[PDB]
């Protein structure tokens, strides 16, 4: 759909205007969740390979919470990024649209209408 | 290096001299004075018609007819 | 599901290799004179 | 058009001659002959050798088939491109027959 | 569409050089140096128009000025002109290089009675300039009017209102 | 008559797969896609293209139609309706198209065709001192670079997937 | 369009319709593919020529190269076909339905 | 997935080949070099959707100029009455369309 | 095969792959075709059996016919078009052909003929490459083409792909064969919503490469190629039971699990265009792609099938399989759910 | 020649542009003998 946003600048994970968002903190409940996903790759490695699950390979879990952290860190940014880019496009296509955003006349209860259904 | 040389070249003579052909062929265009002189007859090779300017009053060094000393010379290709 | 049309089907074999179910004799007769009888490989 | 005349009269000399090559002995009445190999009747044993030459032939046609407009490469203005990719070519021409050779495959046709 | 407008068959008579292309080849050099200028006022036309209708009264200057090219050798050489052409005619290629001594005859007797010296190696395939009072044409293509682009993107980015609005995530 | 000679080997050339789309026999196959490789070339040849042509002679013909007959000489040990049947289909539907469009100068199977004799889709130029299709052959080596890369490798890695299912091992 | 392209069109049709309904050979099936590589050798040649597009004067070439490998790869699997079974027929090929 | 690897490391893998309207070899231009520039000039950069709508008469130039078909349709009306009044022998051909006019050059 | 032969084979495929997506003519997406299926060969080849070369030879004629479907649409491209962008096509004609090339070569209905076969004919790890990275390269060619897709073929290609897919892995035991009608079931799903947001077809690519690569290298680690073969697993790797069950039930499409996010988004990109009859008769249908999923899980997870005596040695032998990625991609192909705002990463 | 078409513009450019189009040689050459056709449309290939 935004095709056409990003072939200007082709093949940019996160371009330069992405600096201008803030980064999502290290506290992030989603990287929180990547690294949990980590923390499931070492065991399952753990479990195929018939090592004591919790005990074997404190490095190699240690890195695989580490290399999910890592990268999740950058989806996030980029996921950010793109809705975003997203909203930013939307707000200056009704900004120089107004003829296909007309606003609404708000009309209160006392002259809306409605037909009553009674349930019985 | 100097053993083994002789020893293929005792051998397998064809193919010292296959790749002593092909060596002298990648290297040797690179170290010649002369390959520069095939780009500039390529050049100046005339397949199309030199489509002349509009003199719009500052061209100082292009000329107005063709025996005019400005413009690209070939002297260098008569003399060599 | 075995219908009535697929009930020839045997299963596939189980490291999935089938099995692959001679060489040339020549006569160089006499058309000194001498008869030979080759068996090649190619 | 002088050409496909050309064509036309080389492939009519040829027909003619044999024509009369099929025919003209034909009319000897000379006898009807009873009863008209160093394998008798068995099949053709198929040799991988001659599909490998045949397939090394083609394969090596293609990349004459890519060295043919060199006469006219050598023309260019972009020099340095055109040896460069010139020289690619019949190195790759060159390693193909190297790989050729080193695995065995010009083995009893060498 | 429109009706093309084509010129008339008077705007196209003209007194045509009817000689052959031997003629042409043999009297190419002193032609390329002696009739430049309306050649080049002719071929800068014929480029920067890219229409022929617009560049007929040119070519008929150059259709002047390849006669009063021929006639001056008929007037004062056209024995070694006439010798120097057959030879170059009787080639299937044209060979420049087999008629050196009847060139150098014509040279020599073109230079002595017209004081008209050849072109060097290099000399006819010069870029030149040519000065015109014709305007420039500012349309030759008749190009219409090119549609208005998109609106580019501009101002800072702020974030995304509410995170991603997707059903239920909050971020 | 001679204004439409293309068109006459094109119909030749429609013959000639039915010829071997009919697939009488491998080596019957073979004969009828040369005498159409021929024909193809000659309509390569009749708009300029010279090494076109001799490329459909020399590598396809000469080159690659030898190895089909090769390898299928090694094959179909030495000694129909379907085939003729479907062969008269084919040539009655080139000639129904010839047909139609000779007398109506307009023909629709898939795409409008016109009529008349191609000749007059031709250019009314001269190129100069080289055949444009010459020197954009000859481009191959200064602006066809990515080009003789990704071939040159492909006809490498095709030496050495030969190699390999060919070994059986 | 030019009537010469209909005629071009129409042999790929028909070499498809050939390599679309097989008799009974492998080889036969390769004939009519690489009558459809032929007559695209001959329907992009006569665009590129009639167009004076000069720098795809070496598409076709490359058109050939390719797909006459392509040949070389199918000629070899015949091959290993005709390994198996002694003919190249394509009712052999049924190894696969079950 | 169009990773546009060309763009991002400004290397020229394919582009030069793609339209008629590039550099070619010895400046040689197509036959609708014109037509295919005005029409690449109307359709850059507005998008495929706008250029559809917005290009039309471009674009049927171009392709007009490809296929010659409303100009082989023309001929074929011209020669087709042409042949008609001959076979009614309403009309007769001029000298310099039989032949003996000695032409132009 | 030589491990270095090995290794540039398979550079070749990745690259044949690459220069389908990264290029701008239409010449070297055709190219790109041709060295992909040209060093795909040999993978499919690799253990020397009449079943690989049957199976090669049957890819071989489908890819060429689609190669050759494919330059005659490129070719009338450039009749309509004049030029060699890989763009919208300019000719509804030259469309159709591209789009039944670019089917051929997904084995998408009724197309589909060649995948279940090939599948059976070779081995896990080229059935593997088949049936995960041989999609890429017809996606991309299927994602830069498609404003000038048609609507009804793209759509019933989808849905026939959909229920011809779905109806074929009932009757099936073999898994490569289970395998190969999951994605012909699976590529409908991605050419449905293709026209409407290809986004979603990323995303659906993306989670049935992980899904597939996961039950492909299971299959690798435990060695099985039937379901009765895969029902011993309980007995020497009980842990691997478990991993083909929780990636069987992602497959299904069923929450909370990954595979329920593409299908899930697909129906949410669909419903927006006004289509409720088409995602619905979708969803429905892949109940019975679910269906055998659970004759699987049914089979090798949820009960005890028996097993034999010589298994009793195995227990003395650890798995010496390099099991790549096979934790990761167990991991991503069932707990990603959370994580489905990530697919504006595809935007 | 076209007198009795109704509807018939002469000279009409089945082209939109007004610019100049290099003439096709069934432009040319269409309302000519075979003889000039075939020496203009296949001379040059077929010499020699
Ligand atoms: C946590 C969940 C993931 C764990 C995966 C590995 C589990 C494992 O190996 O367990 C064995 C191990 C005990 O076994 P062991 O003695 O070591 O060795 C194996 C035995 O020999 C076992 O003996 P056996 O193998 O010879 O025979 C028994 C047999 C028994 O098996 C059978 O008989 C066959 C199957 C029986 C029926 C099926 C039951 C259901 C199983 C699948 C689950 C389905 C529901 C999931 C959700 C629905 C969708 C499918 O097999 C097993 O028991 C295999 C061992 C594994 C069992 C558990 C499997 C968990 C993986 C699947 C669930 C998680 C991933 C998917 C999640 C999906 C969405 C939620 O268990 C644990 O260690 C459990 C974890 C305990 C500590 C948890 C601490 C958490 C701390 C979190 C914070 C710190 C990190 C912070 C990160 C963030 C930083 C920013
Ligand atoms: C970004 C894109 C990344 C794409 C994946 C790249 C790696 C996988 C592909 C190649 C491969 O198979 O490599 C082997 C692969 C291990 O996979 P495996 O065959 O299952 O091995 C299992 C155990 O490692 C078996 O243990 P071991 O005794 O054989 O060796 C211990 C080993 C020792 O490792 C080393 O020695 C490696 C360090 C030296 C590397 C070379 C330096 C020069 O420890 C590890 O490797 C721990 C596992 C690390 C995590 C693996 C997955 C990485 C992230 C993949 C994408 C995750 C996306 C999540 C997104 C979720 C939300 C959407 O990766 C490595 O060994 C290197 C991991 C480096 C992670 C860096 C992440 C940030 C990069 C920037
Ligand atoms: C001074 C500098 C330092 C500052 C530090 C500040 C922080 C201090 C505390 C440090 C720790 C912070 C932790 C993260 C923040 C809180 C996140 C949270 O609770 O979100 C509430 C979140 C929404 O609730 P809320 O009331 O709207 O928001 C409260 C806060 O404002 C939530 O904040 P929010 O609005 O920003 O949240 C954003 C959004 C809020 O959520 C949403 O917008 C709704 C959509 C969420 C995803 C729903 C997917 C449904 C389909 C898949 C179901 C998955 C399987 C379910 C569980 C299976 C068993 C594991 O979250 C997401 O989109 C992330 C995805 C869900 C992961 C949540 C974080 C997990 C961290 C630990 C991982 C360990 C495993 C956890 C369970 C894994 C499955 C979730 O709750 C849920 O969605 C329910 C699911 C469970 C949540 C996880 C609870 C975290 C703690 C777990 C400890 C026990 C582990 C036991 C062992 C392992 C499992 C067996
Ligand atoms: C292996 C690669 C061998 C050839 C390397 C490039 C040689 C060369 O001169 O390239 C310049 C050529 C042409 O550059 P050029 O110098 O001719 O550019 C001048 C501009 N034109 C062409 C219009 C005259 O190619 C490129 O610049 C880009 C294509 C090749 C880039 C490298 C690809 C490597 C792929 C590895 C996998
Ligand atoms: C793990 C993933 C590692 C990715 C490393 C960075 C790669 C990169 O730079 O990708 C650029 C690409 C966005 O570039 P763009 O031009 O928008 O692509 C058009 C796509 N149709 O970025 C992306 O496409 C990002 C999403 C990639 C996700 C891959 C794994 C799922
Ligand atoms: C870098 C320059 C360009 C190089 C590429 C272009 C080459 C052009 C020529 C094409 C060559 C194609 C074929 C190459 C095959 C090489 C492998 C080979 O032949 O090895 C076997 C051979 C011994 O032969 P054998 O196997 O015993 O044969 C049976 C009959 N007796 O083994 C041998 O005979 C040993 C062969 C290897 C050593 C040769 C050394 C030659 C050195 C010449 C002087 C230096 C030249 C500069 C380049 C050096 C490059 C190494
Ligand atoms: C409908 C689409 C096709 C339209 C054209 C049809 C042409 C006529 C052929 C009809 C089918 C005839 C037939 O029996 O085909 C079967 C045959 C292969 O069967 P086989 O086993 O060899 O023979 C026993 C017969 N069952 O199959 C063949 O031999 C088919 C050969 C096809 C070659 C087509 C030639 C051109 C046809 C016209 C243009 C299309
Ligand atoms: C918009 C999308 C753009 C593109 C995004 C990226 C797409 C990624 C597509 C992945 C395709 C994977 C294809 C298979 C791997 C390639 C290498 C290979 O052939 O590996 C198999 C190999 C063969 O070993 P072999 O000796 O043949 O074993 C036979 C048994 N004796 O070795 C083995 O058999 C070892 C057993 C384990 C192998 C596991 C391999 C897993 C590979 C896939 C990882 C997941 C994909 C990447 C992450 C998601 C990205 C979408």
């Amino acid at each position: 759909m935004m095709t056409g946003r990003q072939a200007r600048a082709p093949l940019q994970f996160l371009p330069d205007e992405a600096r201008s968002l803030p980064p999502p903190k290290l506290t992030d409940p989603r990287l929180a969740y990547i690294g949990f996903l980590g923390y499931c790759s070492g065991l399952i490695d753990n479990a195929i390979r018939r090592r004591p699950v919790l005990s074997a390979g404190l490095h190699r879990q240690f890195l695989y919470i580490t290399s999910f952290v890592f990268v999740g860190y950058y989806l996030l940014k980029r996921q950010d990024y793109m809705y975003a880019v997203r909203d930013h496009d939307m707000f200056s296509y009704i900004k120089s649209h107004p003829e296909d955003f007309p606003e609404k006349d708000k009309k209160t209860y006392r002259e809306v209408f409605e037909e009553f259904h009674p349930v019985r | 290096v100097a053993a083994f040389l002789k020893n293929v070249w005792a051998k397998e003579p064809v193919l010292v001299a296959s790749f002593a052909i092909a060596g002298l062929a990648v290297i040797l265009p690179t170290l010649s004075p002369y390959t520069k002189y095939s780009l500039m007859i390529n050049r100046a090779t005339p397949y199309n018609y030199p489509v002349p300017l509009r003199d719009d009053g500052n061209m100082p060094d292009v000329p107005s007819h063709p025996q005019d000393p400005q413009g690209p010379s070939l002297e260098w290709l008569k003399r060599l | 599901y075995p219908t009535k049309e697929t009930a020839h089907w045997k299963p596939p074999p189980w490291n999935d290799v089938d099995p692959p179910k001679s060489n040339l004799t020549l006569n160089f007769g006499p058309q000194g004179v001498l008869r030979l009888v080759m068996e090649l490989s190619g | 058009m002088n050409l496909m005349i050309t064509l036309l009269t080389n492939f009519t000399l040829a027909t003619l001659l044999v024509t009369i090559a099929f025919w003209l002995p034909q009319l000897n009445v000379y006898s009807e002959k009873t009863s008209p190999d160093p394998m008798g009747s068995a099949r053709l044993p198929f040799s991988m050798k001659f599909f490998l030459v045949a397939i090394t032939f083609l394969l090596f046609d293609l990349e004459i088939a890519l060295l043919l407009p060199l006469p006219w490469a050598s023309q260019t203005t972009n020099l340095n491109t055109m040896l460069t990719m010139a020289l690619l070519l019949i190195f790759l021409l060159a390693v193909s027959l190297a790989y050729e050779w080193t695995q065995k495959g010009l083995e009893w046709t060498e | 569409p429109g009706i093309v407008e084509l010129p008339s068959l008077e705007d196209l008579k003209v007194q045509e050089v009817k000689v052959s292309s031997s003629v042409l080849k043999a009297a190419a050099h002193h032609y390329g140096a002696q009739c430049d200028k309306p050649n080049k006022e002719f071929m800068l036309c014929r480029w920067e128009e890219k229409d022929p209708r617009r560049c007929l009264e040119e070519g008929k200057l150059v259709n002047q000025c390849a006669l009063e090219f021929f006639r001056q050798i008929k007037r004062h050489c056209a024995e070694p002109f006439t010798e120097y052409w057959t030879c170059i005619d009787y080639s299937g290629l044209q060979l420049f290089r087999r008629c050196r001594k009847e060139q150098a005859q014509f040279d020599k007797c073109v230079l002595d009675k017209l004081g008209w010296v050849r072109p060097d190696l290099g000399e006819l395939s010069k870029v030149t300039k040519v000065k015109t009072d014709r305007p420039l044409p500012e349309n030759p293509y008749h190009s219409r009017a090119r549609p208005e682009p998109n609106p580019e993107v501009e101002g800072d980015l702020k974030p995304a209102r509410h995170g991603s609005r997707l059903f239920f995530w909050t971020m | 008559m001679m204004t439409y000679i293309v068109f006459i080997l094109s119909i030749i050339f429609v013959m000639g797969f039915v010829g071997f789309s009919s697939k009488p026999s491998p080596i019957y196959g073979g004969l009828g896609l040369i005498v159409s490789g021929g024909v193809g070339c000659g309509i390569v040849l009749n708009f300029g293209g010279s090494f076109l042509g001799l490329m459909v002679f020399l590598i396809y013909l000469g080159g690659m139609m030898v190895v089909f007959g090769y390898t299928t000489a090694m094959a179909t040990e030495q000694y129909n309706k379907v085939v003729l049947g479907t062969f008269i289909t084919g040539l009655l539907m080139e000639f129904l198209m010839v047909y139609y469009v000779l007398k109506d100068k307009e023909v629709e199977i898939v795409f409008k065709f016109n009529g008349m004799g191609d000749w007059v889709i031709y250019d009314t130029g001269d190129s100069g001192f080289f055949s444009e299709e010459a020197m954009g052959i000859a481009a191959l080596y200064s602006y066809g670079t990515w080009l003789v890369i990704v071939t040159g490798w492909s006809l490498l890695i095709g030496v050495v997937v030969i190699m390999e299912i060919t070994r059986g091992n | 369009m030019s009537l010469v392209y209909m005629n071009i069109m129409m042999a790929f049709t028909v070499s498809l319709t050939g390599l679309l309904m097989y008799r009974s050979h492998l080889m036969s099936s390769l004939l009519c593919l690489e009558g459809m590589m032929l007559s695209l050798f001959i329907l992009a040649t006569l665009m590129i020529l009639n167009s004076h597009f000069t720098l795809a004067s070496m598409m076709p070439i490359i058109l050939l190269v390719f797909a006459a490998c392509e040949a070389a790869l199918g000629l070899s699997l015949l091959v290993m076909v005709s390994n198996t079974y002694g003919t190249d027929y394509v009712q052999n090929l049924n190894l696969l339905q079950c | 997935p169009f990773f546009d690897v060309q763009k991002k490391l400004g290397v020229d893998l394919d582009h030069w080949m793609t339209i008629q309207s590039a550099e070619q070899p010895h400046r040689i231009p197509a036959r609708c070099h014109a037509f295919e520039k005005e029409w690449i000039e109307c359709a850059h950069g507005i998008g495929s959707i706008r250029a559809e709508k917005e290009c039309k008469i471009e674009f049927e130039d171009f392709r007009e100029c490809l296929l010659r078909q409303k100009t082989m349709k023309r001929l074929n009306a011209i020669k087709r009455q042409r042949d008609k009044l001959i076979k009614e022998g309403k009309y007769t051909p001029p000298p310099h369309h039989s032949g003996q006019e000695d032409l132009r050059p | 095969m030589n491990p270095i032969i090995l290794i540039i084979i398979l550079m070749t495929v990745m690259l044949g792959t690459i220069i389908v997506m990264i290029s701008t003519h239409w010449l070297l997406i055709w190219i790109g075709f041709e060295m992909n299926m040209l060093a795909i060969i040999p993978i499919m080849m690799k253990k020397h059996n009449p079943r690989a070369t049957e199976a090669s030879t049957k890819y071989f004629l489908t890819q060429s016919t689609a190669s050759m479907l494919l330059m005659m649409a490129i070719i009338i491209n450039l009749m309509f078009s004049g030029q060699w962008t890989v763009m919208k096509l300019f000719n509804p004609m030259a469309s159709m052909l591209m789009t039944m090339a670019l089917a051929m070569k997904l084995g998408m209905a009724p197309f589909h003929f060649w995948v279940p076969e090939v599948t059976q004919g070779i081995p896990l790890s080229s059935g593997l490459i088949l049936l995960t990275w041989q999609k890429l390269a017809p996606m991309s060619v299927l994602y830069q083409i498609l404003p000038s897709i048609n609507l009804d073929l793209i759509l019933t290609l989808s849905i026939l792909s959909i229920t011809i897919g779905g109806w074929g892995g009932l009757n099936q035991t073999q898994l490569r064969k289970i395998m190969a009608y999951s994605s012909i079931a699976h590529m409908g799903w991605m050419t449905a919503v293709l026209l409407y947001n290809p986004t979603m077809t990323l995303l659906n690519l993306i989670i049935y490469i992980i899904m597939t690569s996961t039950m492909f290298t299971l299959f690798m680690a435990n060695s099985t190629t039937t379901t009765l073969s895969l029902s011993h697993t309980w007995n020497k790797a009980p842990i691997m039971t478990i991993l083909v069950l929780i990636t069987l039930l992602s497959m299904g499409g069923l929450p909370p699990l990954s595979g329920f996010m593409p299908k899930w988004m697909i129906i949410q990109e669909m419903t927006k265009n006004d289509s409720i009859i088409l995602p619905t008769l979708m969803a429905i249908t892949a109940l019975l792609n679910l269906y055998f999923y659970m004759r699987l899980t049914y089979s090798t997870a949820l009960t005890m099938f028996p097993s034999t005596n010589n298994m009793k040695m195995k227990w003395q032998f650890p798995t010496t399989k390099r099991m790549t990625l096979l934790p990761t991609m167990t991991v991503l192909s069932t707990m990603l759910l959370p994580l489905t705002p990530i697919l504006s990463i595809l935007e | 020649i076209m007198k009795d078409v109704p509807g018939w513009k002469v000279g009409e450019s089945v082209f939109h542009t007004t610019r100049w189009v290099t003439p096709m040689m069934g432009e040319l050459y269409g309302l000519r003998t075979g003889e000039e056709i075939l020496s203009s449309t296949y001379g040059f290939i077929w010499y020699t």
